[PDB]
């Protein structure tokens, strides 16, 4: 397969229509690593290869550009994501960053705790992901649908993901969610994306592109996720740096879309096929402005 | 009259064979860019790297306060491109170096204006 001078590979769509039930994922590949090139780092060869992928959907790019990440530190205390993002994204882009614990990083405003402390005003145009906690690989016990900060992410893109923007989420074996995945039936397309750089690993972003703010399609989310266990157990993905190569067409390009404020009265057939066609963001165009809860104590 | 002067202290801890600081972000990029210093995407040329700015700023990457009395980075939120032969040190590059008002190089690695 051509797979290899790809930046990833998305789940097939045949995939998505089974009813597996959720088994241990098994990778061939597993243990290998990819050859970066050299002094590239992962993070930055996996979201170079993400943003390579999501140049080829119908993602919005409105003037006034606002994309937030999620989960943006490293161990190192840098963002290497962070700097991939802005790098892909038009100049200008308005990027907010946060994580747990601090780190130094390229976006407009940073903010540091837990992501539940996180309040915006304005809706976003984009949200990444690449929240995890490793302690959720254990394979002794029953893999459950995980909630902590996914119940977060669900909340905050139906209260602040604009009509027509887009979600990359970054998901493993263990660590998903059954009502994220039913709430990729919310856009008008979605898939799960591995990039080739990280193949030996159960981790994808699940991808929601165009956001409807309704359910277009009805999914179980467990179900769902069985079934993207099933894509990668009978998928073997050759581990492939080869797209790292190719930065010439990389730039998100500034499509320039369309942004209105429109009240849910007003979204009819037309304006929803505008939205699906990455050609329509709905949201304020006013000041983005963000805080962090901090709760205070006085341990004297 | 006291304030901490963390570019001697980096420069001093070079000299007497310290490690550079490590985990500057380097980016993927063509390397057919303008080579100029400070920019904002990457535009490394065949000569040099890209890097995030702010892992490459020893302010940022120290915590501390930066000497523009604003507090402003030059660095953060842009691309930095340094030579490849200096690359195994980015922060004590940029720290070390001024960039041409001019031209926008670095003097001495791209600045031709003194011909
Ligand atoms: C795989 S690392 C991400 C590394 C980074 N994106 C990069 O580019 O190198 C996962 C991150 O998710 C964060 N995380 C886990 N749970 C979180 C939570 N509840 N709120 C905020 N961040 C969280 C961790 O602090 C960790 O830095
Ligand atoms: C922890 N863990 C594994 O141990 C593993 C694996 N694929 C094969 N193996 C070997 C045991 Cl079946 N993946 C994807 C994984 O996450
Ligand atoms: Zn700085
Ligand atoms: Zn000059």
């Amino acid at each position: 397969s051509s797979q290899a001078w790809q930046p990833g590979v998305a789940m097939p769509n045949l995939y998505k229509m089974q009813r597996m039930l959720l088994e241990k994922c098994d990778l061939q590949n597993y243990g290998d690593s990819a050859t970066l090139p050299k002094g590239i780092m992962m993070n930055v060869a996996k979201y170079t290869q993400l943003c390579q992928y999501l140049n080829t959907l119908t993602l919005a790019v409105p003037y006034n550009m606002r994309v937030i990440h999620f989960g943006a530190g490293s161990d190192k205390g840098v963002a290497p994501g962070t700097a991939v993002l802005r790098q892909w994204l038009p100049t200008g882009t308005l990027l907010v960053d946060s994580d747990l614990n601090d780190f130094v990083s390229d976006a407009d405003s940073t903010l540091i705790g837990d992501c539940a402390t996180v309040h915006t005003a304005n809706k976003w145009d984009l949200i990444i992901s690449d929240m995890y906690d490793p302690k959720t690989k254990n394979v002794t016990k029953e893999n459950d649908s995980k909630e902590g900060f996914f119940t977060y992410i669900c909340g905050f893109i139906q209260q602040k993901l604009a009509l027509g923007g887009s979600v990359a989420i970054k998901i493993t074996e263990h660590s998903w969610n059954a009502d994220l995945y039913k709430l990729m039936g919310h856009f008008a397309w979605w898939t799960a994306f591995v990039t080739n750089v990280n193949a030996s690993s159960s981790e994808a972003f699940l991808i929601g592109c165009n956001y409807l703010g309704k359910p277009r399609e009805q999914i179980d989310g467990y179900v769902m996720h069985a079934n993207y266990i099933f894509w990668r157990n009978t998928n073997p993905i050759q581990l492939s740096s080869y797209s790292l190569f190719d930065m010439s067409k990389f730039p998100l390009k500034l499509r320039g879309t369309a942004v209105m404020s429109l009240k849910e009265g007003q979204i009819n057939d037309m304006i929803l096929s505008l939205l699906s066609k990455g050609r329509l963001i709905i949201r304020e165009n006013n000041r983005v402005v963000i805080s962090s809860d901090v709760l205070v104590n006085n341990e004297n | 009259a006291f304030a901490v002067d963390a570019a001697k202290a980096y420069k001093d801890y070079l000299a007497s064979g310290g490690q550079p600081i490590t985990n500057c972000v380097k980016m993927l990029c063509t390397h057919t860019g303008t080579g100029q210093a400070i920019t904002v995407t990457p535009e490394a040329n065949m000569d040099q790297e890209s890097f995030g700015g702010a892992s490459c700023c020893l302010y940022c990457r120290c915590h501390i306060d930066h000497p523009n009395p604003k507090g402003f980075c030059d660095l953060k939120g842009k691309y930095v491109q340094i030579p490849t032969t200096c690359a195994n040190d980015p922060v004590g590059f940029t720290l070390k170096n001024t960039v041409c008002t001019v031209c926008g190089m670095w003097k001495g690695y791209g600045c031709s204006c003194d011909q």
